[PDB]
């Protein structure tokens, strides 16, 4: 209200274990599997995408 | 290459007597046909000035020295694009090629590599 | 009493120095694995790669040996 | 080689410590006290810095006045300051006005009136205080900074206390402060200078003798601290200055990592446009800082408490359209902390330290200050070949060692005063914790 | 203020055309990057107006040019315009890199637009080349088959990445249509890189003739050197005239108005002139792999001239000992480009590997002596 | 969680080559997975399940 030392209440939202590698831990298991998904859809789109370039069945027959 | 080693490696040839003798005509013959004095340019006008060593160097030359070399440069520029050679009192004379430049550049490049050596310096 | 500071200058060129460089050795390494393996999988449909790398590993190599029965293959 | 500090207990448990330097003529004498601030609740904080006030308020003998007179005639003077952890009364005087000195701290101590005219009369005294605080840029940065990193804990509360309790503070509530806290067992009294120990252990026995003892005597420097990676923004684009601080948590005064974080410090050091050598210091950051014009001055700190500390950086900079780039060097020259230091870095900074912890102290005040923090803090005075041994003891190892576990993609506190809109949000700031090419 | 300066995207042409500061002596060699703005332009609507008459299918390709030739209004200018306008962009290209290479303009500052000129050299090849297959005459089958074959010298994976860009077992249908496809592609792609290199210029300005800074002496891009422009662009357009009306077969092949025969083999299988020199370049190494490496090789060592120019002055003008080198390294490369084209016979076999030498040696040996040297001239000379 | 974090999380280079790792194995399992289930709805419609009469 006037104080600025007085900070703001971040109770809703603190994690209490928040220093822990436990907590960093976690958040970079979603970021990692976010990686990976993307890592393994950007395998796979590219893979069938650029093998439209190989030979057709037309010319393999 | 830095105007250090070209300085220091100027000196080593100008210390042996030999050398010296052999080298010295060839240079001046070589700066004779290089053909910068006709248009009216110091050897010192010549050097690659975009670096910050040389920028620094620039500003530090003494306001007189720096008003005629931007007269020189302007100059030289006129007669290159006139397609034009100096004539009589523009033409640089061998007495007035002065290392006006050289002496800054050496006093930057001395702090510049002296601070590079003590960036790596081992308590020992 | 001291007269001067001890001190040498170790070899340097482009601003790196060996004690710098040797602490990044091993991230090189780890690199080096990272764009292996990134090779590897982006090739892993490649037949020569099937059979001249992964079909040889040691168990899990039988996954890239599989054949068309020939009752099912037109060419 | 420095004189052997000498160290005596009474049978209370007032510790007496002293160094003496026959070269001087003065001498500097006071109680340093392990209680400040953190020892006060919600509903007190501010008691601590309230008596500070008080105790020069006249005493049940010596009336204001007096109290004023006397100092005036030994010709010294007296000083006192209270923090978090730690509170300090001390007297400077000649060498033989020590046994008065002594006697006039022992009186504000024991026997202060806390007279209600004169609290009544404090109490705005304070208040004005509240109000002016505002000008001390670096004491605004700091007390924001603490207040955050340990938000809603007793460490986080300023020192002055909410204005709500400057009206509300009694001279009970006083009374009870000092009586809980200003005990024998917690209490050092220190003398550098022109005093002899023995002399002084008969001062103490004739006037510090019936102090208190606390019910249950822990050693001194006993203290848990839960650190909030967090932002303070106190924009004021009036201000032609910005002042920026940014911190880890750091490490306590008994912590094996307390040299290793000192050395750490050192790496990083201190810089300021305005003093001469600045421009030529060894510290990357400080080139990286004076060829860019990025700062006026950054301070390396590293701050300890007695379970917890914070580490970290003071900046200040008109340079109000490249924050981010001082920003972002400050903390890629921590990344390497973690990264890239060696033995190079390492061994300078030994170098720097070995020197710096002893030309620190260059008088009587700072030899006393260091007695009783050391005293209060780690229970006994380090000898400086202690001191020369644990430092030697750092290597490169474990200042790497250290920082990937201190520093390298850890929260931080930050707090920005003045004209910060060049200061990037917080995952900005805090992804510069990490690099992605290591 | 003036709306070219206020409104930001009429600023952005303003600051590449009208109000640039330029350098106030360039000479006509720095005409060639307006001359070569003029082939791209050339070449992009010649190229578009083809591909709405051309059939990629190897089926009606060759005859779909020879419906252009014929019956197509004006097809045949279009046509000779375009196949004409590819040579012409070449030699503009060899006269601007040489210029830059007289000039110094690599060193620094300017080592970022020369590093990007470099690959739009690259770019350029590449989408030649693919042009010159789409016709399906001899030539451009022969040429595409042997040229394509170069990555079959890649191990373990060459031969099998042959077969994926030729989207079969030889040069056939899949590969006429993909080149076509990549064909109209690489133009678009060769732009961005053109404008990348002037913006990255733009930090420093052009340099100029003498090698000194021009901050001193500026003139305004427009009028000057948009007029200047004019005069060599009429120049270009009367040589242009006199090929593509009088002589527009004269830099082509007869071969390649013979329709492609995967059976019989041309008697002499040689790329356009304009990539002669890196054929010579790869025949001297005996070894495949060797020859390919040093083919590319001699493109990606213009990217270490500006390291091994130790001197200390930008650019040759007052560097007699630099300008007599640069003579001999010009004229050697273009008797690499003539040896592209013989027979591979005595005794062109040997001065082929001499040539080649020489022309390494001038980036590994003689540029950074001749430079040291001279820098050593310079500074005793004139004292 | 301390010792998980400092040998596949700290280092960026670490992470990386742990993600790619971690993306070939899921792509390889995934297929066999996803083969197998799709088999498994479409039984006895697939050519695979008549081929035998032939
Ligand atoms: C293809 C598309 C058509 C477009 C044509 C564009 C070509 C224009 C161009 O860049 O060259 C013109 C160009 C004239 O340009 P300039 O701006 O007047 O001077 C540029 C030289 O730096 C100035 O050089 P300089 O002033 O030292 O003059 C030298 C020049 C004399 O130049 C004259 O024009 C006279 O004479 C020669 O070098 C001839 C060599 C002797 C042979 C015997 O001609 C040359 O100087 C060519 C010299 C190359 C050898
Ligand atoms: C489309 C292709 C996607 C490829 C991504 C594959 C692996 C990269 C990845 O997940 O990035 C994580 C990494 C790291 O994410 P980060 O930046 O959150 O992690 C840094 C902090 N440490 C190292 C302590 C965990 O991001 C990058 O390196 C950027 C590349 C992404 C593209
Ligand atoms: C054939 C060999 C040519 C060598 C040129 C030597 C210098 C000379 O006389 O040229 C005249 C002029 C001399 O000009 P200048 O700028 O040195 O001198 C002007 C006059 N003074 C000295 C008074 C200031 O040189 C040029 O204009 C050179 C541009 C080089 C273009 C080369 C194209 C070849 C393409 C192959 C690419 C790979
Ligand atoms: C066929 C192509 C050429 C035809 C266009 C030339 C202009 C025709 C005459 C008009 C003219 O001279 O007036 C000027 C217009 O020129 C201009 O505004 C343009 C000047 C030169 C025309 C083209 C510039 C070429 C430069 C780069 C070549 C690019 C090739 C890449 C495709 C303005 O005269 P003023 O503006 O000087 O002032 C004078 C006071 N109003
Ligand atoms: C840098 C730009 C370009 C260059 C250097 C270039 C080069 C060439 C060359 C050398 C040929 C062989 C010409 C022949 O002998 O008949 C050709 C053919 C062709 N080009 Fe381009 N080209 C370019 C841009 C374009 C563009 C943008 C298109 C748009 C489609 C295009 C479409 C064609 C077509 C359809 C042919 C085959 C018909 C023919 O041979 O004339 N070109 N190109
Ligand atoms: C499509 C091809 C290209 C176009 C349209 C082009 C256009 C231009 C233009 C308009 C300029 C400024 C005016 C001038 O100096 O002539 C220029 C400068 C330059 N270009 Fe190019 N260019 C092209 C290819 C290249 C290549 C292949 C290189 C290098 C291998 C290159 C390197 C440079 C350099 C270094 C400059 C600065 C020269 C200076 O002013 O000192 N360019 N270019
Ligand atoms: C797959 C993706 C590849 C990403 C590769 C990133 C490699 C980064 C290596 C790196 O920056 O090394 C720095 C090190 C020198 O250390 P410093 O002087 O920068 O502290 O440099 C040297 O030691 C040389
Ligand atoms: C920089 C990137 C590196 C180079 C990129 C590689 C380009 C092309 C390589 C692999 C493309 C062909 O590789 C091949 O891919 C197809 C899927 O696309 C796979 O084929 C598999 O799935 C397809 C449909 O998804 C089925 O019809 C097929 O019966 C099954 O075997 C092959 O098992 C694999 O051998
Ligand atoms: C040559 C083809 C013609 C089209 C021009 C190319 C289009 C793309 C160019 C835009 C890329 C950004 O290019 C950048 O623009 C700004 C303003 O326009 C220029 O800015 C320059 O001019 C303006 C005023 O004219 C000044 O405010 C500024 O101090 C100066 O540096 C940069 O020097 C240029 O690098």
């Amino acid at each position: 209200g006037k104080s600025t030392y007085k900070i703001p209440d971040f109770t809703p939202y603190l994690k209490k274990d928040r220093n822990t590698d436990a907590n960093r831990l976690f958040s970079y298991f979603m970021i990692g599997s976010f990686g990976m998904l993307s890592a393994a859809g950007a395998k796979a789109t590219v893979q069938d995408f650029l093998s439209n370039m190989s030979a057709s069945a037309d010319v393999l027959a | 290459a830095s105007i250090t080693s070209v300085v220091k490696t100027s000196e080593l040839i100008l210390k042996s007597p030999l050398l010296s003798k052999i080298v010295v005509p060839l240079a001046k013959t070589y700066v004779k046909f290089s053909g910068y004095r006709q248009l009216g340019f110091k050897m010192n006008d010549l050097i690659i000035e975009e670096t910050p060593n040389m920028q620094l160097a620039l500003r530090r030359l003494p306001p007189t020295e720096s008003y005629d070399r931007v007269y020189r440069l302007i100059r030289a520029t006129q007669f290159s694009l006139s397609h034009k050679l100096a004539t009589g009192n523009d033409i640089t004379k061998p007495e007035e090629d002065d290392h006006y430049l050289i002496p800054y550049i050496l006093d930057v490049e001395a702090e510049a590599f002296e601070k590079d050596a003590l960036d790596n310096l081992e308590v020992v | 009493y001291v007269k001067k500071p001890s001190y040498k200058i170790v070899p340097h060129f482009l601003g790196f120095n060996i004690p710098t460089v040797s602490k990044w050795i091993p991230i090189f390494g780890i690199w080096g694995a990272a764009a292996g393996i990134g090779a590897l999988f982006l090739i892993e449909g490649v037949p020569r790669t099937r059979q001249d790398i992964l079909s040889k590993i040691p168990i899990i190599g039988e996954h890239w040996i599989r054949e068309i029965p020939a009752s099912d293959n037109p060419f | 080689v420095s004189p052997k500090t000498r160290t005596s207990n009474l049978k209370n448990g007032l510790t007496i410590a002293s160094e003496s330097n026959p070269l001087v003529q003065t001498a500097t004498v006071g109680v340093w006290i392990d209680a400040g601030s953190r020892n006060e609740n919600a509903y007190n904080n501010g008691t601590a810095h309230f008596f500070e006030h008080l105790a020069f308020k006249g005493t049940d003998k010596r009336s204001q006045h007096q109290l004023e007179l006397d100092i005036e005639n030994m010709g010294g003077h007296l000083n006192a300051y209270t923090s978090r952890e730690s509170t300090v009364y001390y007297a400077k005087s000649f060498k033989d006005d020590v046994p008065k000195s002594v006697e006039i701290l022992a009186d504000i101590l024991q026997h202060s009136k806390l007279a209600e005219s004169a609290i009544d009369r404090e109490r705005e005294v304070i208040t004005r205080e509240l109000e002016e605080v505002n000008k001390q840029y670096e004491e605004v940065v700091f007390d924001h900074l603490h207040a955050t990193a340990f938000m809603n804990q007793p460490l986080g509360r300023t020192i002055l206390g909410p204005r709500e309790n400057i009206q509300t503070i009694t001279n009970t509530e006083l009374r009870k402060f000092i009586t809980e806290n200003y005990t024998a067992d917690r209490m050092v009294l220190v003398g550098a200078g022109a005093v002899d120990h023995d002399a002084l252990v008969e001062l103490a026995e004739k006037y510090f003798s019936h102090l208190p003892s606390s019910q249950s005597p822990v050693p001194l420097g006993t203290p848990i601290p839960n650190f909030v990676g967090s932002e303070v923004r106190l924009r004021d684009d009036t201000m032609p200055v910005a002042h920026i601080a940014i911190a880890v948590e750091g490490v306590s005064w008994t912590s094996e990592d307390y040299y290793t974080a000192l050395v750490a410090q050192a790496i990083i050091g201190n810089y300021d446009r305005a003093v001469g050598t600045s421009r030529h210091q060894g510290s990357r950051l400080s080139n990286i800082v004076s060829e860019n014009n990025l700062a006026n001055s950054f301070q390396s700190f590293s701050t300890s408490y007695s379970d917890t500390g914070l580490w970290g950086i003071y900046l200040t900079s008109e340079n109000t359209t490249q924050i981010d780039d001082l920003v972002h060097f400050t903390l890629k020259e921590w990344n390497r902390l973690s990264t890239s230091v060696s033995n190079l870095q390492v061994e300078r900074a030994k170098s720097q330290l070995k020197a710096g912890l002893l030309l620190s102290l260059d008088g009587t005040t700072y030899v006393a200050e260091d007695i009783g923090r050391q005293l209060t803090t780690l229970g006994r005075r380090v000898t400086p070949a202690e001191v020369e041994a644990k430092l030697e003891a750092v290597t490169e190892h474990d200042v790497r060692a250290w920082a990937q576990k201190t520093l390298y993609d850890k929260d931080i506190a930050l707090v920005g005063l003045g004209p910060i809109e060049g200061l990037y949000d917080y995952n900005r700031i805090r992804n510069d914790m990490s690099m992605m090419r290591w | 203020m003036a709306l070219r300066k206020k409104n930001s995207l009429l600023n952005m042409a303003n600051s590449y055309v009208l109000d640039s500061p330029q350098p106030s002596n360039l000479n006509y060699f720095w005409n060639f990057g307006s001359l070569l703005a003029l082939c791209l332009v050339i070449q992009l609507a010649t190229g578009i107006t083809l591909a709405m008459h051309y059939t990629s299918h190897a089926s009606l390709a060759f005859d779909s040019v020879e419906h252009i030739m014929r019956d197509v209004n004006f097809g045949w200018f279009i046509r000779y315009a375009h196949a004409n306008t590819a040579s012409f962009f070449f030699i503009c290209i060899y006269a601007h890199m040489g210029r830059n290479i007289y000039y110094g303009s690599y060193k620094t500052p300017r080592v970022l637009p020369w590093s990007i000129g470099v690959i739009i050299f690259l770019l350029l090849i590449i989408t030649a080349f693919m042009g010159y297959v789409l016709v399906f005459g001899q030539m451009s089958l022969w040429g595409a088959t042997v040229i394509c074959n170069l990555v079959s010298a890649i191990p373990w994976l060459g031969e099998d990445i042959v077969h994926f860009l030729w989207g079969g077992f030889s040069v056939g249908n899949p590969t006429l249509q993909r080149f076509f496809a990549l064909h109209y592609l690489m133009p678009f792609v060769l732009a961005v890189f053109a404008l990348l290199h002037l913006i990255a210029l733009h930090t420093a300005g052009s340099s100029n003739p003498l090698g000194i800074t021009s901050n001193v002496d500026k003139l305004s891009m427009h009028p000057y050197y948009s007029f200047k422009d004019l005069i060599t662009v009429f120049a270009f357009l009367l040589m242009f005239t006199l090929f593509v009306f009088f002589s527009p077969d004269k830099l082509g092949h007869p071969d390649n108005y013979i329709p492609a025969n995967p059976m019989v083999t041309p008697a002499s299988i040689v790329p356009e002139w304009y990539l002669l020199p890196f054929y010579a370049i790869l025949r001297a190494i005996p070894d495949k792999l060797g020859g390919v490496i040093a083919m590319v090789a001699a493109i990606l060592i213009l990217l270490i001239l500006p390291i091994v120019d130790r001197s200390i002055i930008r650019g040759n003008a007052f560097k007699p000992i630099s300008k007599l080198l640069f003579g001999f390294f010009i004229c050697n490369f273009l008797l690499l480009g003539v040896l592209g084209q013989v027979h591979i016979e005595p005794p062109f076999i040997v001065l082929g590997q001499i040539c080649t030498i020489f022309y390494f040696s001038y980036f590994l040996i003689l540029l950074p002596m001749v430079s040291t040297i001279e820098n050593i001239f310079f500074y005793i000379g004139s004292l | 969680a301390t010792t998980f974090y400092n040998v596949f999380v700290k280092r960026n280079s670490a992470f990386v080559a742990t993600i790619l790792a971690s993306a070939f194995v899921f792509d390889m399992t995934f297929e066999t997975a996803i083969d197998n289930f799709w088999d498994r709805i479409n039984a006895g419609k697939q050519w695979k399940d008549i081929r035998h009469k032939y």
